[PDB]
């Protein structure tokens, strides 16, 4: 026997599946045996989001992350309420069909709708923060819900809603903070060469880790960081990128403003040491901010400086540069192979989300009917999911609040605009190592402290 | 088989993506996964010479402004793309060209100007303005429509031609 739901004229989610309203990919959902939805009408997507035969957490997460391109939040809420409010089938002059229908259609579907509400309110509360009437409707819907089967879920949702309306310590000992020439508390002395290179890399890894972790899927889905409201919609991604840009520029600046050749060799050498430690910490954002600086046009051309760089550090830099080659082939493989904690380079994720959204249609047409292309969204949710997997695990390192401050308040550009500043860096590069055939000038030393590095190995045991 | 490393550059909100996506993807499939190697590599015959295009499009990474040199340094030829409905993207072209010349350390880098039409708003950059700019740089200008695929092959094949005319010299 089948089941006998009401007519589509009374309840729109009764309509049978056809090629005109829902289509599937030829393969089956990993771990779980569920079919993979390729496309469907919004009604069918909502039917399957709250399906009676089984639960589908994968579809729920993916849907709630990506739905806003095809369905407004208010529309989603209206649809899941409509889904919830299931009437009974009509004549049977009187209960064989009904007790079954209540227990195997109504009760499961209603539980699935509550589960959707719960995940929505827990993981995507921003829809509600941004539209208070959406929260009003959700609260009066949840207050409407009646059954004893439902009570425990309704209570739980109401608890999450209250928690959401409201305004680190380690596994075991982190390593000892490292000091070189600048002593603790003497922030006025802090610079590239005066701080310990290990601690530079560690404290930058902490900043960049927190920056990486604050970025939410709401800043990425719909490619919103590239649109006119990017500062409104992607503030954390933007702070993260700006920090990375700042440090690349700071490295360039430290290099080309060190006019004395010997001193400049020590500066470049020290930056490569910092790269070495980034690499040990799996801070790939850090790695790439160094590689970008070395590849910058003001730095890359300084052949007299790189000539004096010891071969060991030449090789470290080369290996790091090769991560970026061939569309990040080696970066991609290295990232896959390492274990958290890490700090990914975000730029790849950005490009892939954009291209995914741009290179696939919003809808597919079958027999003249428009179906939402869900597989497109799945692809985007895979990428946002990969980003989140590297956000869970923090670093086991002690913050030093003064060094943290110094790198947070770093401003190599000053009051200058980009063009003005990068032309200045390049003219500086030309001054300190002119083009052939012009001979190399000499320049006086600027650093009154010793240039020798303490190296990149910890000073004390455990 | 000769391989040409091409680099696409331009402002955000512009259709750079669409340009490269439309080149790579089959003429009649609207499917694209940018993670795999076939996403950005394509074999083509241009003037009866089979060759392999490797296209770098970092669309989405425009805020990483200090990485432009890194990315540009990888290329032999460049598509400098602007959108015909965004005057600012057109005005930024001179900066991109200048930065490419600086990175490649050459006054004569293989380069094409590409003006892309997608969807509304309407045109703010007449083709004549772009023909004039292209002429002042001594480079070709190609206008494309992402959605209809008009101009896409021509843009890329013209850049490859520019690279060949640069290398025979
Ligand atoms: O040796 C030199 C300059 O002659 N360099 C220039 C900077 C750079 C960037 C990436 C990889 C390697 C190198 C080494």
């Amino acid at each position: 026997e089948q089941m006998r739901l009401p007519s589509a004229d009374v309840y729109r989610f009764a309509e049978p599946d056809s090629e005109e309203n829902i289509i599937f990919e030829e393969n089956m959902q990993p771990k779980a045996g569920i079919p993979i939805i390729k496309a469907g009408t919004v009604i069918k997507l909502i039917e399957r989001l709250t399906y009676h035969m089984y639960a589908d957490p994968n579809f729920v997460r993916t849907f709630l992350t990506t739905y806003r391109s095809f369905c407004k939040p208010q529309e989603l809420l209206s649809l899941i309420i409509e889904r919830f409010e299931i009437p009974e089938p009509e004549p049977t002059e009187a209960s064989a069909e009904l007790k079954r229908f209540r227990k195997e259609y109504i009760q499961p579907v209603q539980l699935r709708v509550l589960n959707v509400c719960r995940h929505w309110v827990e993981h995507h509360f921003y829809d509600f923060e941004r539209d208070a009437y959406l929260l009003q409707r959700m609260e009066e819907f949840i207050g409407t819900v009646r059954g004893k089967a439902m009570k425990k879920w309704v209570e739980s949702i109401t608890k999450i809603i209250q928690r959401k309306k409201i305004a680190i310590t380690f596994q075991s000992s982190p390593p000892t903070v490292e000091w070189h020439i600048s002593r603790p508390g003497h922030i006025e002395t802090f610079d590239l060469l005066t701080l310990h290179p290990i601690e530079i890399a560690r404290q930058l890894t902490l900043l960049e880790s927190d920056l990486y972790r604050a970025v939410q899927p709401s800043e990425l889905v719909g490619s919103v960081w590239t649109k006119e409201d990017k500062e409104i919609n992607s503030p954390n991604l933007l702070k993260m990128i700006r920090h990375t840009t700042n440090l690349t520029l700071w490295f360039e600046k430290c290099i080309v403003e060190t006019e004395n050749l010997e001193e400049r060799v020590a500066v470049v050498s020290r930056i490569i040491e910092i790269l070495q430690v980034f690499q040990e910490l799996n801070n790939f954002n850090g790695v790439l901010e160094v590689v970008s600086a070395m590849n910058s046009s003001p730095v890359y051309r300084l052949d007299h400086t790189f000539e004096q760089i010891p071969s060991r550090q030449k090789k470290i830099l080369e290996e790091a540069h090769e991560l970026s080659e061939d569309h990040y082939k080696k970066y991609l493989a290295k990232l896959r192979s390492i274990n958290p904690p890490c700090v990914p380079f975000f730029g790849i994720y950005l490009t892939n989300i954009l291209k995914t959204e741009e290179g696939n249609p919003e809808v597919l047409k079958r027999h003249g009917k428009e179906l939402i292309n869900f597989s497109k969204r799945r692809k985007v949710a895979e990428i946002t999911g990969e980003i989140q997997q590297y956000q869970n695990q923090p670093y086991c390192l002690r913050v030093e609040s003064d060094i943290k401050r110094f790198f947070e308040n770093l401003n190599p550009m000053g009051n200058s605009m980009e063009k003005e500043f990068t032309d200045y860096l390049f003219n500086k590069s030309l001054e300190i190592e002119p083009r052939n055939p012009k001979p190399l000038p000499r320049f006086p030393k600027k650093y009154s402290y010793p240039l020798k590095s303490p190296g990149v190995r910890p000073s004390n045991p455990r | 088989m000769t391989e040409y490393k091409l680099v696409v550059v331009g402002a955000c909100g512009v259709g750079k993506s669409a340009l490269t996506i439309q080149l790579i993807q089959n003429h009649f499939v609207d499917e694209y996964d940018p993670t795999i190697e076939d996403s950005y590599r394509k074999q083509v015959v241009i003037d009866g010479e089979t060759c392999l295009l490797d296209i770098l499009d970092t669309a989405g990474q425009e805020e990483y402004s200090a990485m432009r040199d890194q990315y540009m340094r990888t290329g032999e030829g460049f598509l400098c793309v602007f959108a015909i409905n965004n005057t600012k993207s057109f005005e930024d072209i001179h900066h991109y060209r200048e930065q490419i010349k600086r990175v490649k350390d050459s006054e004569d880098v293989p380069m094409v100007l590409v003006g892309n039409k997608s969807d509304l708003p309407s045109r703010t950059v007449e083709s004549r303005q772009a023909q004039d700019l292209a002429r002042s740089y001594g480079i070709p200008f190609i206008e494309t429509s992402a959605k209809t695929r008009q101009g896409v092959d021509d843009a890329f094949y013209t850049l490859v031609r520019e690279i060949r005319k640069h290398k025979e010299k």
